[PDB]
């Protein structure tokens, strides 16, 4: 149905240990498809999914040049940020960027993004209107004024409304076997007695893609949101994800509890119980 | 495909 | 802004003794990005552990998956040892097949 493309930049200084490292990774949904690393022996954009490999040589050389130019630009950006924040040249700092587009089932732009961070804090971001900026502080206001003057937002908008959506459409078609295949969770409930009169019921979802999922326990049809232990969704290593949710229940009262699983690879909306 | 944003710097 | 890593140690597939599998250590929610992760087999460092490429989440925090093929057995204990600037000492998290 709905899909995303994002590129993620990290530029990290390391005084005493060479020049700042610049990395780019590109994703479609929860699938990594391209990477660049300035520390590579031969730095270039590399394919990381089968369906991107059929892009021609011109693609790969254009893409690689963008990132090689960005390695130099972001080194300059890091130097500039030291000045803006009155920081010494002895510390390690990080600029991050994430940008891209979300598209709906018809392949039309839902929304565009272009967000930056400095040292893990918001710095400047393109607003949803694709025409104005939000700066987090007076240093980022200096960048905003520069980018307003150069009409950067207009160029962003053109990319996000054009090339971003057009290339994502193409990737989704070339990768349709995987990118447009939702893998439902394989789901079970396990039983772990804590003590004589309480047990843990753990509801498991394994092998699913994309990562988005809902796992909830109900007691007598009532959500147990305050009392559910929920782990972060984690990658299995095979493109798929795992998650679990656990409740501690009084022994004997196990069948009062149901696990509810929503995932775009389902149907329905699954309901699970402990099965002795 | 990436955006080649011209002269964009902090 | 420094954020301490979350750590999960687990298998790719449900663990059955003597059956080949993958041991995963997923580190997430951390900032800055420099991090040291070892996978341990009975206290010792497993060699030629691989990892994913560095990425970050909507909240700017970093995440990484370190992994190795392994065949779980009843006796062998497995664990992940993580160090970050936010940690004064390396954090060890044991593999529990029920987690």
């Amino acid at each position: 149905g709905s899909h995303s493309m994002r590129y993620f930049y990290t530029a990290m200084s390391r005084p005493g240990r060479g020049e700042p490292r610049f990395i780019t990774v590109g994703y479609v949904d929860d699938t990594l498809f391209v990477r660049f690393d300035s520390d590579a022996t031969s730095p270039r954009k590399e394919p990381r999914a089968p369906w991107i490999e059929q892009e021609g040589p011109e693609y790969w050389d254009r893409e690689t040049q963008i990132s090689k130019t960005n390695t130099q630009t972001y080194r300059e950006n890091l130097r500039t940020a030291l000045r803006y924040y009155n920081q010494s040249e002895a510390g390690s700092h990080i600029i991050q960027r994430m940008y891209g587009c979300d598209v709906g089932p018809d392949g039309r732009l839902l929304r565009g993004y272009d967000q930056y961070a400095y040292d893990g804090k918001d710095y400047i971001a393109l607003n949803e209107d694709l025409s104005s900026w939000t700066a987090a502080d007076t240093a980022a206001q200096i960048t905003q004024r520069k980018w307003e003057a150069a009409r950067v937002a207009e160029q962003d908008r053109a990319y996000l409304e054009g090339l971003c959506v057009e290339s994502l459409r193409r990737y989704l078609e070339n990768g349709k076997e995987t990118l447009q295949r939702a893998d439902p969770p394989k789901t079970h409930v396990t039983h772990h007695p804590i003590s004589d009169h309480e047990v843990t019921l753990r509801c498991w979802a394994l092998g699913f893609y994309p990562a988005e999922i809902t796992l909830t326990w109900q007691r007598d049809g009532e959500d147990q949101t305050q009392d559910t232990e929920l782990v972060e969704t984690r990658p299995a290593g095979d493109r798929t994800f795992q998650k679990w949710a656990a409740v501690v229940v009084p022994s004997g009262e196990e069948q009062r509890y149901t696990c509810h699983v929503q995932h775009e690879g389902l149907p329905k909306p699954l309901t699970l119980r402990w099965e002795p | 495909e990436e955006n080649l944003l011209d002269f964009v710097r902090f | 802004i420094q954020r301490t890593p979350k750590i999960q140690v687990y298998s790719r597939h449900p663990a059955e003794n003597g059956k080949s599998n993958f041991l995963n250590c997923y580190v997430s929610g951390f900032h800055p990005s420099d991090i040291e992760v070892d996978l341990l087999k009975n206290g010792e460092r497993i060699e030629k552990v691989e990892h994913s490429d560095l990425s970050f989440s909507k909240d700017w925090s970093f995440y990484l998956l370190y992994y190795t093929e392994f065949t779980p057995t009843e006796k062998d204990e497995y664990a992940c040892r993580v160090n970050h600037v936010t940690l004064s000492q390396p954090k060890i998290v044991k593999w529990d097949r029920d987690m």
